């Protein structure tokens, strides 16, 4: 009988930088959705309403127009390999929507941060918030600055629609050998 | 910075139930996870995503998250609850991603209350030739412990020179604790007398002494 | 099996020294686990201090123990680290190591902790106790000695060479904003006992090698 808190976690008043995405986990709740890019892989959202899952996890981070596409699985890039990587059998929903007025100051929101650089790709769903300096050379860093391995975006409102912030949140469904505690109210 | 908001103490009574909260801001856009730590022993938690307990924690251990507050229930309160309760979330924004809340002990009621026996020692005249002195409140035997202690010159407080214990269990099961104040032997000597103000439920002992010797 | 974490390397180290924490870790696999150390200084909160992948590729710091702290782990002998350097005194908590989740992300809970040890970062050196005594005033009296400023722990106080032992309460100490420690123990004892019995209080120290037999008696 209780609602699943989506609005708790998309009308959050701060969202968190890519590199430092907030995980939620939506559990023992009815899921209404219905309470801007919205693609779902491995399920039809015609029947989100119809369908039960043992939990839903829940990633909410920010970036720019042009890296939304990147949130999907198989995507290749700086926020893909380096900030937020999805696992090829995905199942869930990806939902984006502009943010210009909310995450854009007039002298730029400096705030919000991705990875640049990284010796590795991210695994599946990893997360990263280390300050370690960047070794681009052969020589040690020895820990100062050799590159910060995060930027900040700088979000100004006179920015095209393809560097203006974007809210994007990661719905991901999953089944395990448990009772389904997330489910539509049409089968509540 | 992202603070996590919690209730110093919280008292209950045995088969009772205890509520304790944890603030924040959009705190139900986080996951709360509650760590139990009783007196001596490492912390263990005891739920997870605000609603989910781990094998081994009874029932009686329930979680809730709503809005700006999330709060753990203890239905049937035992001895053993007594512990310190911290939640704790994970934030992006924060450049401190791992936050625990400051923390709730739990204290149940299981042994009556007790008033407290205190004991005013004035600093000896050995310490006074040389050139130190310390007054010396001792606090024993009482339940719960917890005592605010008050130092006062004459009939004024003094907060500089105050070194005050935590209570901790005797033989006997009751606390003690005991608190010092330090003061050159000129003001100790400037003064009519001194008072160690203790207080205890709302109720007060002061003892009092003088420096006639 | 069942998880098992236990820590080993604390003590007492001097400011701007350098300390390192072992954690031995059983019953889990520990090359698949990220791991992470969590403080809590006395009479305070939980701080998380820093944390490590399964692989040891990425390190995680705290604000304040950024560039001081470094953590590693061996999975081949299946251990953490945890390189303490320029350590302050703000950095004196009791360290658990603990165990993440299984997956990814990683930070998100702590479902198990180590035992913990102790590090403790003072400026003081080893001080013997100054002990003065407490006289009684005017059925019972009470006397007891005041054992002050001795670093570090721990004093123990007998009565009359343990002869007296009814009515003896020694306090626990206090650790003073200078770092030595202090305490005072009381005994009761019947009011017409005084002028008639003497009362020595017997402190030993010792890190200091001292002990004190401090005779207690009425101010006249």
């Amino acid at each position: 009988t209780n609602l699943c808190p989506f609005d708790e976690v998309f009308n959050a008043t701060t969202f968190a930088s890519v590199y430092a995405w907030n995980r939620k986990r939506i559990s023992n709740c009815v899921a209404d959705y219905s309470v801007f890019a919205f693609k779902c892989y491995g399920v039809s959202p015609t029947k989100l309403n119809d369908l039960c899952f043992t939990n839903v996890y829940a990633d909410s981070f920010v970036i720019r127009g042009n890296e939304v596409s990147q949130i999907a699985p198989g995507q290749t890039g700086n926020i893909a390999d380096y900030n937020y990587k999805l696992p090829d059998d995905f199942t869930g929903c990806v939902i984006a929507w502009n943010s210009n007025k909310l995450d854009s100051t007039v002298g730029g929101n400096y705030n919000y941060r991705y990875r640049l650089f990284r010796k590795s790709n991210l695994k599946p769903f990893e997360r990263d918030i280390s300050t370690e300096i960047y070794q681009a050379g052969n020589k040690p860093c020895n820990g100062v600055a050799c590159y910060f391995p995060l930027q900040s975006y700088g979000f100004r409102p006179t920015y095209g629609v393809g560097h203006q912030p974007y809210r994007v949140v990661v719905l991901s469904f999953e089944l395990l050998h448990a009772p389904a505690t997330v489910c539509g109210p049409k089968k509540s | 910075q992202s603070v996590l908001t919690q209730p110093p103490s919280v008292s209950v009574a045995p088969g009772k139930t205890a509520r304790i909260t944890c603030g924040g801001n959009d705190i139900g856009s986080k996951s709360v996870h509650w760590y139990q730590q009783k007196p001596g022993q490492a912390p263990v938690l005891v739920i997870y995503y605000d609603t989910d307990r781990p094998s081994g924690i009874p029932d009686r251990f329930s979680g809730s998250n709503s809005g700006n507050t999330a709060t753990l229930t203890i239905s049937g309160v035992e001895a053993g609850d007594e512990a310190d309760y911290y939640c704790q979330v994970w934030d992006g924004t924060s450049d401190h991603h791992v936050i625990f809340g400051g923390g709730t002990k739990l204290t149940v009621l299981g042994q009556p209350k007790a008033a407290p026996s205190v004991t005013l020692f004035p600093p000896s005249s050995e310490e006074l030739q040389a050139n130190k002195a310390t007054l010396v409140c001792l606090i024993s035997d009482f339940y719960p412990g917890a005592v605010t202690v008050a130092w006062k010159a004459d009939s004024s407080p003094v907060k500089a020179g105050v070194e005050t214990t935590t209570p901790s269990k005797q033989s006997n099961n009751k606390y003690a604790a005991s608190s010092y104040l330090s003061l050159t032997p000129e003001q100790w000597k400037s003064h009519r007398s001194y008072s160690c103000q203790v207080t205890h439920e709302g109720s007060t002992v002061e003892k009092t002494v003088a420096p006639t010797e | 099996d069942e998880v098992q974490l236990v820590e080993s390397g604390g003590g007492l180290v001097q400011p701007r020294g350098s300390l390192r924490l072992s954690c031995s870790a059983s019953g889990f696999t520990f090359s698949t686990y990220a791991m992470h150390w969590v403080r809590q200084a006395p009479g305070k909160g939980l701080e998380y201090v820093s944390g490590i992948s399964v692989n040891g590729d990425s390190t995680n710091y705290a604000e304040s123990v950024k560039g001081r702290f470094t953590i590693s782990r061996d999975n081949s002998k299946n251990t953490l680290f945890l390189e303490m350097r320029s350590l302050k005194v703000e950095d004196t908590a009791v360290y658990y190591c603990v165990k993440d989740k299984m997956g990814y992300p990683t930070g998100e809970y702590f479902p198990h902790w180590g035992q913990g040890t102790l590090v403790t970062v003072s400026s003081a050196s080893t001080k013997g106790p100054s002990v003065f005594p407490l006289a009684p005033s005017s059925g019972t009296a009470a006397l007891g000695c005041l054992v002050k400023d001795y670093f570090p722990e721990p004093v123990t106080v007998s009565w009359n060479s343990g002869a007296l032992t009814s009515g003896v309460h020694t306090f626990p100490a206090v650790l003073q904003s200078s770092g030595l420690y202090s305490l005072s123990s009381v005994v009761t004892v019947p009011s017409s006992s005084l002028g008639t019995q003497t009362y020595i209080c017997n402190v030993n120290h010792k890190p200091s090698n001292t002990k004190v037999d401090k005779r207690v008696e009425p101010k006249s």
